[PDB]
């Protein structure tokens, strides 16, 4: 079963931090480059981290220098750090390989709500 | 300009076949961005350009298109993701090259499949894996078709060439075919070989045994006369060419035609044992067939023949418009009995008596005796 | 069977070029683990059989091997990851079947180039893609290993097989070639297109002017009785090769050499207003180079040699052995005059006077008048 | 009435044989040459055997080592044995003599015909 | 003392133009027909040009269009423009008339090179 299941996602005030996690069973995270999605209704999903095979990463335009994407091998996961979290990142998040990414063979993804309460 | 017109005619297909495909490919794409598409007509359109500005000179033409597809992919590549498959078309490109180009620019045409193996092994890495522009599924729909593209492009451009390889084959084959069965018609084969050869000797070949018959018209000075040239040379066309059947029927040679002489040869090219038994059965049925064709005037065509036999030398002779000949006492004795023989007969002396007195029927009138005809018993 | 033979060398090197680029992957994995090594151990074996045996029978052994290299490249890409390069593989295939099948197949081939294509759109999903088997850089070798060797194996395979058809066309270039050169040495070039036709009927061409000249040897059978054959033959082959570059030097034509006799012809290939001179001139030369040329006696060899002038009519004729021929009442007049002539002489008629004598010097002796040479006088 | 007639000939497979008899009545056959011929209509007829008076025998290229030419002398006959026949063969033979061959003189012949019924 | 001698050959670069000059003495040229020849070492001398007595001139297929044979009777002499000149054209260059050319008997020519230097 080639799966990935998201966690950590939630319920937080602007300007509060999470991370989420992505754990994935079927392949093996090193030979693998990998990406966090997310999708909040006006579009579909858009590509917020991306990390590499080799440790590089990059980021979208509107979060960069705020989420962070830090790795697991003895784990086989991924790892997104998210800093001050505001109304726009209230969304709902799915990790995958471009693979998947581009056959539709994805996760339910995990929420993230930015709000006061 | 054969290699010529295989080169530029793959090229040129090739051109149109990765334009057709890019448009689709085009058209397809929604909300991808027009920053994409300043670089997208650039390539579109150079594409398409090249085919028809094929002509400015040499090799530098075919080399500015791959340059020009190589910016374009690499430039493409690097915004979008790894995993599009920017990376399937530079290898199809690698292999496809060495079949454009020729063969003294191989070394040429191996570096270029180098550089292309540079760019991939950069590709993975360099490049920021899977850089995602707008919608995820409309990138699956390109990595698909990208597989097909590269195989189908492939397959087509393979096909064509070899297409105009076998059927380049197919006329030469005929061209040369033809030319090789005139010869053969011309020449016996063993010789021919010989004359081929750059490699010159002298062809000379003593046979112990042979037979001649030489045939001759009578008067034909007078049908001359009363006849036009056009038509009388349509006339002994006719003749001869019923002659050279029998002939060709009976197996036997004939090594040239001189105007009214008819003249062939028995067991020269491979010898028998009864070879004159043959040449006068060959020449009864001649003088029947003879004696059957008919002329514009109306008049009967008599035939004068004579036979000899003996010894011959046979070969070509000159060193310029060739042909296979004999020679031989028997010749000059077969000439004679041919002048001295009287109308619609045959004339052969005293060996042609030896061996054909058992076996045909011979007599009346050096000596020679008239040949009847063959034995009615059997 | 030739496009047979390329056929089958190419797809012997290619077994023999993928055998090699498996083995150094081969040693080179460390760690890697058996269960792979079983496979493998399966694979390299039968891609080695397979041009050892195949002479089984049909088009089924090298679809038998694609079969092989389908199956190992699945069954080894499943376990391992995507990134491996499992991918490239396929692609190169597809474009190399169907080079390596022949056109009768095409279908066939197209199919498996789909089927192939069908793998790729599953190998991406289907796959675990990377799914990763001990050491990780070891994979990273891998993968740029077989960006390298889809690359080299296409460019090798395909060089090759245009090395065979460019080497083929050659040879048949070359083979072609000799056999047309013969042609038109034996056979002035229009009339050959004519012969070369499936396309029957009578070539007669009615030309309005023409001169022969007719040359012989006097004594001849006096020469023969003294001499071998053998020897005689060479002897006249020696003198008509003389007297054939002195004819293609001074351009004109010699329609055929019979026994002793030596015949020319003027301006019937192309009229022209001066062809008496020429061949009274040619006579002249001709006549020099004779009573120069010396035989195995050791006697000098006079020739006669009598010209006539006239219209001609020209063409082959009969159905077997052709050559150009002539006709006309200028050679009667030839032949006569040759007849005629005495030793070591020139002999012209009325006709020929009239031309000649303007411009060249003719006396002394139907009435016939000695042609001496050419004036000195310019 | 100087004539000839041929008989034998009819329907047969690929790969069959046939014996075509030639019977001529006016002339002596051991006194002649001989040629059987065969028209398809493509062209005039084109001979395919031919024996001699003494016993020779030729054959077109197209057919040697497949079709004999005998005879029988206490007959007046000829014939003509044919084996390997094919699709090319399907013909209308004839039978004849030079002089009969060249003066247009002939019978009608006997139908040969190859194909699977 | 019946002779011909040659001269005018040389030392030129491919492309260059030569003319070989060939002056008889003991003979009329008027009267004569003649031929200019040439030995490379692969053969013996081939007859590339040819003038006949009466102006007509003719040439071996390999050289026609760039070698051109003129003559001079106030002279007794003949020459050979040679233009477009080769590496195939490195030769010894001969003249003569046929019955000299058939009896042996023939002076040294005259050399000319193609190469560059
Ligand atoms: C022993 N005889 C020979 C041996 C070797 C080579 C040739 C001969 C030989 O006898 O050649 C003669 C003919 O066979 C040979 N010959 C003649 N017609 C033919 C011919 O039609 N075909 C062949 N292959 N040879 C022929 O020519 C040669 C001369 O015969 P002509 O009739 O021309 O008369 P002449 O002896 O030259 O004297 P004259 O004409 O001045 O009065
Ligand atoms: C108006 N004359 C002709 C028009 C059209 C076609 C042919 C002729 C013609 O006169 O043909 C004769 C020669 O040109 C032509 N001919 C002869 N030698 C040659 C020859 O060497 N070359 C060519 N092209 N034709 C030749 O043969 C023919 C007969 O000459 P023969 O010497 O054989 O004697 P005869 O007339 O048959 O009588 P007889 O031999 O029974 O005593
Ligand atoms: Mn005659
Ligand atoms: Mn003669």
């Amino acid at each position: 079963q080639w799966q990935l299941v998201e966690s950590g996602g939630g319920l937080v005030q602007a300007g509060g931090s999470l991370r989420l996690s992505c754990t994935a069973s079927g392949i093996i995270l090193s030979i693998n480059s990998m990406g966090w999605y997310r999708q909040t209704a006006g579009n579909e999903r858009e590509w917020v981290a991306f990390s590499t095979a080799g440790g590089s990463t990059t980021y979208a335009d509107s979060v960069k220098g705020r989420f962070t994407i830090s790795r697991d091998n003895a784990k086989n996961t991924v790892y997104l750090q998210m800093n001050s979290l505001k109304p726009e990142d209230t969304a709902v998040y799915y990790c995958n390989t471009p693979a998947g990414r581009v056959g539709g063979t994805w996760g339910q993804g995990t929420p993230v709500t930015v709000s006061s309460h | 300009v054969a290699r010529r017109q295989r080169v530029l005619t793959i090229t040129a297909w090739l051109a149109v076949v990765v334009t057709g495909s890019f448009a689709l490919m085009q058209l397809a794409t929604g909300a991808g961005g027009w920053y994409i598409a300043l670089i997208n007509v650039f390539t579109a359109v150079t594409f398409a350009i090249v085919p028809l500005l094929h002509r400015f000179g040499g090799l530098v033409a075919p080399l500015t298109f791959i340059g020009t597809a190589y910016v374009a992919i690499f430039a493409i590549g690097w915004d979008v993701g790894t995993d599009a498959g920017a990376q399937f078309f530079f290898l199809v490109a690698a292999a496809l090259v060495v079949l454009l180009v020729g063969i003294e620019h191989t070394a040429l045409a191996v570096g270029l499949a180098a550089v292309a193996a540079g760019l991939v092994i950069a590709l993975e890495f360099l490049v920021p894996p899977d850089t995602g522009l707008q919608p995820p599924w409309a990138m699956s729909v390109s990595f698909v078709l990208t597989t097909v593209s590269a195989c189908g492009v492939a397959v087509a451009t393979v096909w064509f060439a070899l297409r105009d390889t076998a059927r380049a084959e197919a006329v030469m084959e005929a061209e040369h075919d033809r030319s090789e069965a005139l010869l053969a018609n011309m020449l016996p084969a063993s010789i021919a070989e010989r004359l081929k050869e750059p490699e010159r000797n002298i062809i000379a070949d003593k046979y112990d045994e042979a037979s001649v018959l030489f045939a001759d018209i009578v008067g034909f000075t007078e049908r001359a006369s009363s006849t036009a040239p056009a038509d009388l040379v349509r006339f002994l066309d006719r003749l001869y060419s019923a002659f050279d059947e029998l002939v060709d029927q009976h197996g036997l040679e004939k090594i040239k035609v001189s105007g009214d002489s008819y003249m062939v040869v028995s067991g020269v090219p491979r010898p028998r044992p009864d070879h004159t038994q043959a040449l006068a059965d060959f020449a009864l049925d001649m003088t029947n067939v003879a004696a059957q064709l008919k002329d514009p005037r109306g008049n009967p065509v008599p035939l004068r023949v004579g036979l000899a036999t003996g010894p011959v030398v046979a070969g070509v002779v000159g060193s310029r418009r060739f042909f296979y000949d004999v020679w031989g006492d028997a010749v000059n004795v077969a000439s004679r009995m041919e002048s001295t023989d009287s109308v619609g007969q045959i004339q052969v002396p005293d060996e042609v008596y030896e061996r054909l007195k058992d076996d045909f029927v011979l007599r009346e009138r050096m000596r020679t005796w008239y040949l009847i005809g063959r034995k009615v018993a059997a």
